[PDB]
This record gives structure tokens, sequence and C-alpha cells, in this order.
RNA sequence: UCGCCCGGUGCCGUAGGGAAGCCGUUAAGCCCGCCGCCUGGGGAGUACGGCCGCAAGGCUGAAACUUAAAGGAAUUGGCG
RNA sequence: GGUAAUACCGGCGGCCCGAGUGGUGGCCACUAUUAUUGGGCCUAAAGCGGCCGUAGCCGGGCCCGUAAGUCCCUGGCGAAA
């Protein structure tokens, strides 16, 4: 077949000019002062990796699947997102 | 000769008990004028 | 027990039926005649009509209304509604009583009392319309959908529609303290029935 | 909000099911005794299924 | 209670007839299909027709 | 339904559930047996038999019985018959149906125009052949057997 | 012609219940009819049952409480494995635990919350909730 | 909290009720949202709600789903005539739908708030998913269908922080009635808004039809109406 | 002449289903089976090939191209 | 768009992405418009004019065996990227 491609790392919109939304986002852009938009784009999908990591250890049970729960944990606030006493919900 | 009763509504068309009888009458002058 | 002798019971007819049967009355039906004619229990008769009387002694009596839109049936409901303190509607049970606040005959009741559930349907809609206990007096042809006391009496003839509602009016008094005893009730029933 | 069984939710007397909050339900104290409330759900009085009082024995419409 | 529709049960019964001109007591059924004769002497007791047979003799009980 | 019409129909026969014989039945288990090959010599069907026993001797379905030199099976009249050697030489379902399809094909040579009796005809042969299906696949017919009509 | 006697069953229930009936007979009455009435028992949904004999096969008297939705059969009967027991009760069932789950195990007949308990499979035979 | 609790007080003053209901309403016999609903008593003045919920009026709980003009011929021209569909509902559990006519689009737009009240209804909420197990009221607790005209929907619960992953006008019911999280499935034609409103209005009525064990509540974690304001 | 059980043939009608007209134990309801057909309107049941028939004819049956609607059940009017 | 154009052509304002941003062709989702999950066939596309039957798919209750389908445990394999 075919071999590696290198892929984006980030998603755009669905609809590029949903109101409620381009008003949601025009205040992230002023208060924070990032570039253009992609820059937001890639820190929205680092968010939601975690999020859909976390529904798939919530579910799944075994030996390894405990092993992948808790470096989501550990990693997730040594990175300063979570405190010391957070559970994985 | 396999036909479909949509056809019978008369709406924006002619009958077709009488399209019948003159697509017959093509089908025989191919057939006979050298349709061998 | 037996409010009246059972020679005046049967003098009325109050247990006399029609030509028509129904699954849901066949706990009231008693025999069918060679004629084809059903007939309805009496004891059953008796045993709620005292129910219905002792149940009725609760609310306050300004709160009650008796309906019919039969013609035999009307000057009955108008001495009941006089004897006791109910209110009382004969004629036309015209729509709109009980859901239109817009008209001037706006009356909200807290039971109902329903002499055939057949002629007078309006009344039975707007009471299911409004969640209020039902009481009707239903006969060998009527369903008891939506009835939740039923009372098994023929309840066409002019003769019996008096009857009833004559035991009806006396026992309501006799459990609210207005009478000492049941021979206190010094009202003759042809007071009741409507005149030929 | 002060939950302390804030409110409960009533049951019809024939099969036991809880009632939605905009049928044609309807209760009353019962006859002959005087001392229970009687719940009937809309499909419970649509076809005219029995009741007993839990206290006496009286039954039925 | 018990609905017919569950465990049916039969409407027809086994009889204890006693002959006429023979004395003799005998057992029958009650919607036959032949032409019941006695066992001795051969007068009929029963015979067919349509559903319930139209006996000729005397009953003595019903079984 | 019905095999080759759809009427329902339910017309049948409706039996107590019981297992031992009744009280007042007085004929022995052997008694019972001669009744049961007295009648076969007088030329009397298998289904007809127990007509006869239910409504002239009082006797109620002679499955109520063991059968004497076994106690697995129950007693039925055509086991009765192969007990003295009577029983027919071929199942008298298939007997009964090819017996009535053979007058009909002698009708059918004298009215060739009676396009309404011959159509029974074909349902009476597809239900024979339903029947030999059966029964050779069951060994009760020697598998060099076939419903020639030219034949009987 | 006939060809389930345990999908009648589970439709006859069904739908007396959805009308208000107190009272079922299950006609032809197999042990494996039984057998399920009994799991349905245990977790809450029926009263009690007797078995009626009437020399043809007997007959099933159960008393209904009026506290099941729905009841019906897992027909083409697919095998599970012992860990791939979500994928159908995310197919079938309205959350995440709501009802049983019937399955037709080496072991008898139980429901799939005591199937992942010792950790076998087998056929899906029917569902309760 | 109290800008909506002197409106409560000024209303209960200058209102002379007509029914039984606003007879109680007013006498004090009655004083909380959640006792009128399952009884069938009738609602048929607006200001039972004014002074039972009186932050339904707030001009964000409040909503218009969409305005049409429709028209019948005569022999001297089009008599037109306008549709507005509206919803209100405090965001804790209790939401109402409504449509309401007239001549111009001031008119319409009153009778649709008013009949909305009318119709209000209260719904459970929980958490049913897979995934997030939490309980805590912010989703649909099992799955409930509803449907009207030609429309089925579907509702199936999701996990928490996932957006309402419905159509354009589901959001805004769902929304009102204190949902945030949810999973759809639909069929039917959706772009008769009257009809596609209607069936999320049934569905989320049916969530209170289901029957439930008395342990299912603390795995669930089911609230009916208010759940601690 | 009246009442009941089974099988056919009609009507009014609950729950439920449907876009409605309306169906409703003689389902167009909830289930368990098997086979046949459908995939925007025209071109077209046509052309080319095959098999049947004494002929008339039956059965099987495409594409180039062209078009934004063609169809259904019910409302208010205008009209005969 | 017909001499009063927010819709064509220019000026000046504004909006979306931004070292990019538009045009033409192909596949997937959109599409429950291929349907095992999971569609239709009275009036909209669509039940063979009717019936008989060969292969194939679907098949009543109980009791005793076998262990092919099926389920659990365990050895050898299914290269790296
Ligand atoms: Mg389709
Ligand atoms: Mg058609
Ligand atoms: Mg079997
Ligand atoms: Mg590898
Ligand atoms: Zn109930
Ligand atoms: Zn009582
Ligand atoms: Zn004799
Ligand atoms: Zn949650």
């Amino acid at each position: 077949g075919d071999p590696k491609r290198q892929r984006k790392k980030y998603e755009t919109p669905p609809h590029p000019w949903i109101k409620e939304r381009l008003d949601r986002e025009r205040v992230l852009m002023d208060k924070y002062e990032l570039k253009n938009k992609k820059e937001l784009w890639k820190h929205e999908t680092q968010l939601k990796n975690f999020r859909r990591r976390a529904r798939r250890l919530l579910a799944a049970r075994g030996k390894q699947a405990e092993i992948e729960r808790e470096q989501l944990l550990a990693r997730l606030k040594r990175l300063g997102l979570l405190p010391e006493d957070a559970v994985l919900d | 000769m396999k036909r479909r009763p949509r056809k019978w509504k008369k709406k924006g068309r002619m009958r077709w008990k009488w399209i019948k009888k003159r697509i017959r009458r093509l089908k025989r002058q191919r057939k006979k004028e050298r349709g061998l | 027990e037996y409010l009246v002798p059972l020679d005046q019971y049967l003098a009325a007819g109050v247990h006399i039926g029609t030509q028509q049967k129904t699954k849901d009355m066949k706990k009231f039906i008693y025999r069918v005649r060679q004629d084809g004619l059903y007939v309805l229990d009496v004891r059953k008769t008796d045993e709620r009509l005292k129910v219905a009387g002792k149940f009725l002694a609760r609310f306050d009596p300004q709160s009650i209304l008796a309906v019919s839109v039969r013609l035999y049936g009307q000057k009955p409901v108008k001495k009941f509604g006089e004897v006791t303190g109910a209110r009382a509607i004969p004629g036309r049970f015209l729509p709109g009583t009980m859901t239109n606040p817009a008209v001037k005959n706006f009356f909200e009741p807290d039971v109902i009392i329903i002499t055939d559930p057949r002629a007078d349907h309006q009344a039975m809609k707007e009471a299911i319309e409004i969640g209020i206990p039902i009481v009707a007096l239903v006969d060998t042809e009527n369903l008891l959908s939506y009835v939740d006391l039923a009372i098994p009496t023929n309840n066409k003839g002019r003769k019996a529609l008096a009857l009833i509602y004559w035991i009806l009016a006396r026992e309501i008094l006799y459990n609210r303290g207005e009478i000492s005893s049941r021979e206190e009730f010094k009202i003759p029933v042809e007071e009741f029935e409507m005149k030929i | 909000e002060n939950v302390e069984l804030k409110f409960e939710i009533p049951v019809c007397t024939s099969c036991g099911r809880e009632i939605t909050p905009r049928e044609h339900a309807t209760h009353f104290v019962c006859p002959n005794c005087g001392e229970a409330i009687i719940w009937r759900c809309e499909t419970c009085r649509l076809l005219a299924k029995p009741y007993k009082c839990p206290k006496c024995g009286w039954e039925g419409p | 209670a018990l609905p017919r529709n569950v465990i049916p049960m039969p409407r027809s019964r086994f009889l204890r007839v006693k002959c006429i001109d023979c004395g003799n007591e005998q057992i029958v059924f009650s919607h036959p299909a032949t032409r019941v004769r006695c066992n001795v002497c051969g007068a009929t007791l029963v015979e067919p027709t349509g559903g319930k047979g139209i006996i000729r003799a005397k009953i003595l009980e019903v079984l | 339904a019905r095999m080759h019409a759809r009427k329902r129909g339910k017309s049948g026969s409706k039996r107590p559930p019981r297992t031992a014989p009744p009280i007042w039945l007085e004929y022995t288990v052997e008694d019972i047996e001669n009744l049961v090959v007295k009648l076969r010599k007088e030329g009397y069907s298998t289904a007809m038999i127990g007509t006869i026993l239910r409504d002239q001797y009082g006797i109620p379905t002679v499955k109520l019985f063991r059968d004497p030199d076994n106690p697995n099976r129950k007693l039925t009249i055509t086991r009765i018959l192969e007990k003295h050697g009577l029983a027919p030489e071929i199942p008298e379902d298939l007997m009964f149906l090819i017996k009535r399809a053979v007058n009909l094909r002698k009708h059918l040579e004298q009215h060739p125009k009676d396009l309404h009796s011959m159509r029974g005809l074909q349902l009476i042969e597809s239900k024979i052949r339903r029947l030999v299906k059966y029964y050779k696949r069951k060994g009760k017919l020697p598998k060099d057997w076939r419903y020639d009509p030219e034949q009987a | 012609t006939l060809l389930d006697p345990l999908a009648n069953a589970l439709s006859h229930i069904t739908n007396s219940e959805r009308v208000g009936k107190r009272e079922v007979y299950i006609k032809p009455a197999s042990k494996l009819i039984g057998e399920v009435l009994r799991v349905m028992q245990k977790y809450g949904y029926i009263g009690e049952f007797e078995f009626i004999d009437d020399g043809r096969a007997g007959v099933y008297r159960v008393q209904l409480l009026g506290k099941i939705n729905k009841a019906g059969a897992i027909k083409p009967r697919f095998p599970v494995k012992a860990r791939d027991y979500e994928r159908w009760e995310k197919r079938f069932l309205p959350a995440f635990e709501f009802g049983i789950l019937i399955v037709s195990t080496s072991q008898g007949v139980m429901s799939h919350k005591e199937a992942r308990e010792k950790g076998i499979g087998g056929r899906l035979i029917a569902y309760v909730y | 909290s109290q800008e909506w609790k002197e409106y409560a007080k000024r209303v209960l003053d200058e209102w002379q009720p007509k029914t039984k209901l606003g007879m109680l309403v007013k006498e004090g016999q009655i004083t909380d949202i959640h006792e009128i609903f399952r009884k069938g008593y009738q609602i048929k003045e607006p200001e039972i709600i004014d002074v039972l919920l009186p932050e339904v009026n707030a001009r964000e709980n409040q909503e218009i789903l969409d305005i049409a003009l429709t028209v019948r011929m005569t022999d001297s021209g089009r008599r037109v005539r306008f549709r507005v569909l509206a919803a209100v509902g405090n965001r804790d559990g209790y939401v109402g739908l409504g449509i309401g006519h007239g001549r111009e689009v001031g008119i319409a737009i009153r009778k649709a708030i008013n009949y909305a009240k009318l119709n209000i209804i209260e719904i459970k909420r929980g958490c049913g998913s897979w995934e997030c197990r939490c309980r805590r009221p912010h989703s649909v607790p099992f799955t409930v269908e509803g449907k009207e005209g030609s429309v089925r929907v579907k509702l199936i619960p999701g996990p928490r922080g996932l957006g309402l992953v419905i159509g354009d006008v589901g959001k805004k019911i769902l929304r009102l009635a204190g949902i945030q999280d949810v999973w759809s499935q639909t069929l039917g034609e959706t772009r008769t808004t009257v009809n596609f409103a209607k069936a999320v209005f049934n569905a989320l009525y049916n969530t209170n039809k289901v029957v439930v064990t008395p342990e299912m509540i603390e795995r669930y974690g089911i609230v009916v109406g208010r759940a601690m304001p």
C-alpha cells in the first residue's frame, strides 16, 4: 500500500461562520494576544485528546488499562493542570 | 408489454391505449422493411 | 338493610333493564327473561345506595352537581337540589361551564352526579378534564368508563327516577346530623316525580 | 435544597405505577370508610379496573 | 377462573343404560357414531343423529 | 390452516388428562386383546375398531393400559395386531389415499372435460407422495417401491 | 406454523402487561421457558409461577406486577466472548446497568452480570428491562 | 436572587383569582411550584406561574423559536396571519412550549409567550452514560424518545463536557430545561420546526414514564424539578 | 322466539399505528419465518441479442443524451 | 437587471482566514439515497393473475448418549517499519 504521511496536529471548525462561536473565540484572542486562529485550535485539540482518553479508561477494565489510567493522572498533574489529590473524574 | 400504471394518468399527455397502438406500428415497419 | 321494602323497589321498576348487555355490567345483571330482556340485581342497588349516601355527606353542600338532559329525570333533579344544599342543572348542559372562565355560569364542583352517561356525555367529558370523582346511575347498557362509583338502576322510566333520588336525598340527611331517625323525613315521594 | 424527602410522588392504588404531571387522574377519600385516599391513573379509569381500600375491603367502582 | 382454553374438558358422558326386552345392563356413549345394539338380544339402544344420540332404554347412572 | 385450502376449522376431540383406567371399567387386558382381534376378522379398519369399542363395549381409549410384554410403551391397536400377525401390509393412511385415487381415475376417463375434478386428483397424488417420502425415510416401505398409477 | 415457543411467551408477556393485566398463561411450556422465568423472578419482574399439567406439554400461570417496560427475544442467538459484553449492552438496554441480558452459558441460564463474575460466555437468548 | 421576588409580591396583591387553584395560591395553601402537578388540576391563569416560578419571565429564560406568516385566499385578496413558536423555562427543571397567532408580530409573540406558561411540565435529569459515570443532574438519565407529525427523535446520555450535539433548535429547548450534554438520532423531516420542536418536548415529557426501582436513583442521580437551586 | 360455543360474511368503535384519507381479533397493531419486487422525472418498455408462437404477438431488457422538479393526502377561494 | 439596483461595474467603509488564499477534476462523510446493526411495497417507485412442488433457508414436548458448532485455560505462530 502507501507509506506514512505526516499529519496535522490540529482541527478546524465544522462550519466556518457560526456567530455564537466567532463571538466566543474573539474574546480569547484579545485576552491572551495569540497571533492567528490556528494557534488557538491547537490548544483545543490538546485538551480534547485528554478528554477522549479519560472516557476510554473510564469504561475499561483489565490489567494494563489500569497502568494506562494512572499515567494520565501523573502527567496531567506534572503539567500543573490538576492538584495532588485529584481522582480521574 | 410490461407497462406501468403511472402513464394512464392523462394529466399532461395523450392517452396510452393510443400510444401503444402507435409504437406497435413502428415495431412492425422496422421488421418488414429489412429487419432481417 | 333494605332502605325500602322489596315490594317497593319492584313496584317502581328499579330492576327492569334493556335488551342490550355489556361485559362491564356483567356483575349487576341477574338473569335473562325468555323475552330477551335483562334483569338487574336489587340487593346491589341497595348496598350501593348506602355507600353513595355516606360518601356524598362528606362534601360542603354547595359544591355538588346533579345533571339530567332527559325529560323524566328533571323534576327529581330540582327537588333533590332543593332538599339538600346541592346545585342542579336540568335541561341542556351548555359547554364551557367548567372550562370557560369567560362565561357568566362558571362553577367548579367537587363531585358530579350523572343520571345517564350516554345522554349526559358533555358533562362527563368536562368532568374528566378537571379531575373530580364521578357518581353515575348505570343501566344494563352503559359502560363504566371513567365512572368512580356506580349505582345499577333503571335510569329511564319516570317512576324509578323519583324513587332513587328520594332515597339518596334522605340518606344524605341522615349522615350529616340533620335528622335523628330515618322515619323523620316527612316528604311524600310523589313530590319528586314529574306529573303526567 | 434541604432534601429531607422534599416530596414524594403518588402511585395508583391498583397497579402501583406513579402518575405523570399532566394526566387525567383523580383522588378521593375511601367511600364506606373515610380513612384512606385512593388514586386512579388515567388508564385504569378508562378501562374500568377494580380497586380496593387498603384498610377495609370495599371493592371496585 | 381456570378458563376452558387451558385444560379442555369434554361435554359428553358414559351412561349405564339398561335394556328393555332383555334386562341386560351395559355402558354406552352419549354421542355415538354407530348403531348401538344390545350384546345378547340385538335390539338397538342408541341412534346416531348429528350431535347427540337419542337413546331408547332406561338409564341408571351418568358415571 | 388446512393444507391446500386455507380455512381454519377447529372441530376435533378433547380428552381429559388421565393416567390410570377408570374405576367403573371391568374389562381386563386379555379380555380386551381378544376383543381387538375378534373384530379385525370381521373386516374392520384400525380406526373403526376403536369407535366400536368406545360406543358399544364402553371402553374408553385403549391407550390407558401398559404393554404387557414391555413397561416402556403403552398399548395401541396396531401394536396388538402385530402381536398376532394381523397388522396391514402397508400403512392404511397410504392405502385409503391410494384406493380413493383409482376410481376417480376411471371416472376421469369417460368425462375428460371435467376439469374441476382433475384438480382434486393432482392434490390427492401430492398427498400420496408427501407420505411416501416420509415412509421411505423411516424404513416402513422398501426403497424399490414407487407410486405408478397405471397399475391397480 | 410454530417455530419458537419462547418468543411467543415473551411477546405475550409484554403485550399483556401493557394493557394492565395481572395474569397470563404461557401455553406451550418448555423447561427453557421455566428457566428464563426463574431469572426474571430473582430480579423482581414477575410474581410467582406454577406448572399445571394438562396431558399435552403443560401450561404456566404467572402473575404480573406491572414492573417491566419491555421484554423480547434476541433471536439469531449470537455467541459472546467473556470480555465483549458492553458491545451488546449498548445495543439493547438504555443505560449502563439498566436491566438484564439473559445468556445461555455452559453452566445453565443466567444474566450477564453473573457471567462476568465467573468470566464465561455463551449464546444470548433474550433480554428484559 | 431578589429582583424576581418583589415581582411575586407585586403580582400577588392586585390579582383577583377566578378559578380554584388561583384561590388556593392566593390564600397561602399552595406555596411551591412542585405541588400543582400530579393531581389532575387545570391551569387556566398565567398568574399561577408568575407567582410560583417568577423568573420564567426574565428575557433570558424566554425564546422565540420561529416566526412564520401564512395566508388564506378570498375574492378580495390574501388574508395574512402570523405564527410564532415560543418556549419558556427556568434552567432548573421546568419547561413549556406554546404557539399563539395574530395579525401582527407583536400580538403573536405575546400570545406565544402567554400560552407557553400554561403548557408547562417538569422533568427528570441524571447521568446514564457508559463513559461518564458521575452522579450529577447534567444530562438525560436514560434513553428516551418522542414523536410528532413525521419526525422521530431519540436522545442518548453523554459524558460531562461534551456539548449538546443535536440540531439547531433542540439546543434552545434542551438548555431551558437544564440539560447540558446529550447525543441524538433523528428520522423524518426535521425542517418543519413545529413538529421537530414538539418531538423534543414529547421526549422530555416521556422522561417520567419509565418504571424505576429505588436503587437506580442512587446510581444515576435522578432529580425531579429543582435540584438544589 | 331467546341465550351460549365453533367456523364464514358486514358495520360503529377503544389501545396503538399513519403524511393524512383512514385501518382497528377478517389490522395497514406487537412479535417469530420464507420467497418476489423498488431506488428523481423523461429517453423506454424503446434499440441490439436469445427463447417460444401458424401469424397477430408474449417473455427477458440497456445506454448516449436531456431536465429541477415529477408524484401523494388534505385546506381557502374562483368557477361549472 | 425594463431610467429610483443593499444582488452587475467602479470609489469609500466592513467581515473571514493569513505566508497564503481562490478555480476545475476524484474518493469518503452528508445519505436510514444500499439499510447485518438499520429503509420501503392500499392511495406516492414497488406483491408474480391464481395454485401445486424439487434444491435451499426456517422447524413442537420429554428422557439417555457423543462432543462437530460454541465457551473458558494453556504450548507453537501471524518480520521490521
Ligand atoms: Mg425509502
Ligand atoms: Mg403504484
Ligand atoms: Mg427443540
Ligand atoms: Mg509487527
Ligand atoms: Zn393505575
Ligand atoms: Zn376502605
Ligand atoms: Zn337387550
Ligand atoms: Zn455525568
